[PDB]
């Protein structure tokens, strides 16, 4: 080439001129080569997976108990692939449309 | 039937202009100038799309027709140089 | 399927394989369309370099303008055979259309309607 | 690191107008045959060496030769063989499918 | 003869919750944290140590198509459908620098093991080599008729390669500011590339067939066949097995030194009701190969472990 160098622009100013080598406190390549991480992860998942634990007014009504004992019917934590309604867009559309 | 027939007559009258083929191959080099304008239109058509097959084939037919050997071998050599795969086109140039 | 044999007769073909099939049937129809030749006299032109596939000289003198015209005849024959695709097969019926694209959309629409 | 140091030094140096350095010190004394001419008689002594130094620096005016033209691509690339096992066609059923 | 007793590979854990299909996956060198690029336009970070997550990264204009973890610096190289490939500094909880020069979306990225450089597979067909830490670039890699699907490089002899949609796997020699060779072995576009721990032969794959080539000099290795589907990814592990992910959802484990694969894995990872044809877009082997991170278009990352059984059948 030996050409096409004329004028500069922004965002091209000198930046991050000094890189950062891996410190011995974060990640050491030799310590990773000698690492026990197989058994360390087996023991970590072994502990985490090891412990997980945690009256005339009423008679005058023409109706009776209707909705009772129904709670878990709506899953508290559920990840649905369908983005149309699921849990999220059900309350999202319920709050944004009324 | 009057709607479809009316669309047939209006569609038949919807053609835009007839050809004006006058002064065909006259005034000596003027025909070569017309061939330069036609080759320029083919160069612009092949210039619009670098992946164009059709336009290259028409440039090859009109080339081999009016360009004799040299410029025709330049059309087949340029299109062949711009085509690696799709060897069927290389069989057309062959 | 069938590998090879010695015979000439009618067949069907004209199927989806297209390129490979039309080239195989075109080369078979071209080879069967052109019988043998004077190569016995070229059998006098034969000498010692014939066999030994890998070639020492692949060019030599070719033949002459004779083989040039005889080479140009099957080119015009393949041009006339390539000029045969379909016929006009037109008429005045049903509704109108616009140029080619509406006729192609009518053929594809007829292909989609019948299933 | 040497190739990336030279290329990164030229490209990173040109992309960063730090004005490089003053000039250079290539006194560049050149002793060589003038294209091995062997012309009539002798145009010099031995190989006819010449003194070769650097060039004067750039003035305050950036423009020297302005091109900014357009010639994108234009070379082709050498085609290779297919180098693939030819498969079987689709016949009537798989192609018509 | 199918030697070396290929062990059976089974599931480990299931993960979900992402807002979009997972395009890319990466893991920390010390197995401390994980990350995945996703279709939701936000860079995903999931710490899998306990089965947990890591962090939610934002600021990508489009879906991230690739990511990398730098060994020297805590900067994760970012690549996405927005054509902006930006290495991110995580030390400040914010990015490192944004690379430039990509004319179209970046289909891939890579980091050189020794020198500091940024490799990219750019849908313009341009594979970007960049001198990086300086904010510099390096060289532009061209010659692929179609877009570059994959990118790979090494500190060994100029092994560089870019998987191209043009059906010819590209080989670049970068050292000279140059290329290496054109690989015509693949009959179709190669969407898969892998580097085996044997380091002798570069691995690649395509929907038509998988192409393994023994390098440096232009030599080849073997043609891996028997899995017919669109090949999403190929990953070679240290045990001698290479899992092949597909867009149809069929992950075929690979016995390699035996000449043929170690398993044909057909399983349904399908999330709730939206399924369609979505398969596993990418996968990653762990450091100890005790689990396999599974990134699928259903936004479900499922690690894979084994039950430690004898088995070892043949065919």
């Amino acid at each position: 080439l030996s050409q096409l160098s004329k004028q500069y622009s922004s965002r091209d100013l000198p930046s991050h001129t000094k890189i950062k080598y891996r410190q011995t406190t974060q990640d050491a390549p030799e310590e990773v080569r000698n690492r026990d991480f197989r058994r360390e992860l087996e023991e970590r998942e072994r502990a985490a997976a090891r412990e997980k634990n945690r009256r005339r007014w009423d008679d005058d009504v023409v109706f009776k108990n209707c909705a009772k004992g129904v709670d878990d019917q709506k899953k508290d934590k559920r990840f649905v692939n369908d983005t149309l309604r699921s849990e999220f867009h059900k309350k999202f559309m319920e709050k944004y449309i009324k | 039937t009057a709607e479809q027939l009316l669309r047939e007559a209006k569609e038949r009258e919807l053609e835009l202009l007839p050809p004006p083929p006058q002064q065909k191959i006259t005034d000596e080099e003027e025909l070569n100038d017309y061939k330069l304008r036609k080759r320029k239109t083919f160069e612009d058509n092949i210039r619009k799309n670098r992946t164009v097959i059709s336009n290259w084939i028409k440039y090859a037919q009109w080339e081999e027709s009016l360009k004799e050997i040299q410029r025709a071998r330049s059309i087949y050599e340029r299109a062949l140089d711009v085509d690696y795969r799709n060897i069927t086109l290389w069989l057309k140039y062959a | 399927a069938a590998a090879q044999l010695r015979q000439y007769h009618r067949l069907t073909k004209q199927i989806k394989p297209d390129m490979e099939t039309y080239e195989r049937l075109r080369e078979k129809h071209g080879e069967e369309f052109f019988p043998t030749s004077n190569s016995l006299l070229h059998g006098t032109h034969v000498p010692s370099t014939e066999e030994i596939d890998r070639m020492v000289i692949d060019l030599e003198k070719q033949i002459e303008k004779r083989d040039k015209y005889s080479r140009r005849r099957p080119y015009n024959d393949d041009a006339d055979i390539d000029y045969i695709n379909e016929r006009n097969a037109k008429f005045n019926k049903k509704a109108e259309r616009f140029y080619g694209k509406y006729t192609a959309e009518i053929k594809q629409n007829l292909e989609r309607g019948t299933a | 690191r040497v190739a990336l140091e030279k290329s990164v030094s030229q490209k990173v140096a040109a992309a960063m107008p730090v004005r490089a350095a003053d000039k250079l010190a290539p006194a560049q004394y050149i002793r060589y045959t003038p294209s091995q001419q062997g012309v009539a008689f002798n145009s010099g002594a031995k190989q006819r060496v010449i003194r070769m130094v650097e060039m004067q620096k750039d003035p305050m005016e950036p423009p020297r030769f302005k091109i900014n033209k357009k010639i994108p691509r234009g070379p082709p690339s050498p085609p290779a063989p297919v180098m693939h096992s030819p498969s079987r066609k689709m016949t009537v059923k798989e192609q018509q499918e | 003869p199918k030697p070396q007793w290929h062990p059976p590979w089974k599931l480990y854990r299931v993960i979900s919750g992402h807002l979009g299909w997972v395009r890319c996956i990466a893991v920390e060198p010390g197995n401390q944290w994980f990350v995945t690029g996703s279709a939701d336009r936000t860079i995903k970070i999931w710490d899998l140590a306990s089965g947990k997550l890591k962090l939610s990264l934002t600021g990508h204009i489009s879906t991230v198509r690739g990511v990398i973890v730098s060994t020297r610096s805590p900067y994760l190289f970012s690549c996405g459908e927005d054509k902006q490939v930006k290495c991110w500094d995580l030390e400040y909880n914010k990015v490192i620098r944004h690379y430039h020069g990509h004319l179209s979306a970046v289909y891939g990225l890579d980091l050189h093991p020794t020198i500091d450089v940024l490799v990219t597979c750019s849908r313009d067909s341009t594979a970007r080599i960049w001198d990086v830490r300086t904010k510099a670039s390096v060289h532009t890699l061209s010659g692929h008729t179609n877009a570059v699907a994959t990118v790979r490089c090494q500190a060994a002899e100029p092994q560089i390669i870019t998987g191209s949609h043009d059906t010819t796997i590209r080989l670049w020699d970068l050292v000279a500011g140059k290329t290496r060779v054109t690989l015509t072995n693949h009959k179709k576009s190669v969407r898969a590339v892998v580097l085996h721990p044997r380091h002798y032969t570069f691995a690649s794959g395509s929907p038509d067939n998988i192409k393994q080539w023994k390098f440096p000099d232009g030599s080849f290795i073997q043609n891996l066949s028997g899995h017919n589907a669109i090949i999403n990814t190929l990953t070679v592990n240290s045990d001698g097995v290479l899992v092949s992910g597909a867009d149809n959802g069929t992950m075929h484990l690979w016995d390699w030194r035996t000449g043929y694969n170690f398993q044909r894995v057909h399983a349904a990872a399908v999330q709730p009701g939206s399924l369609d044809e979505s398969g596993i877009f990418a996968c990653a082997f762990d450091q100890s190969e005790s689990r396999l991170l599974t990134a699928e278009a259903d936004k479900t990352i499922k690690v894979y472990r084994e039950d430690d059984d004898t088995a070892t059948e043949e065919t």
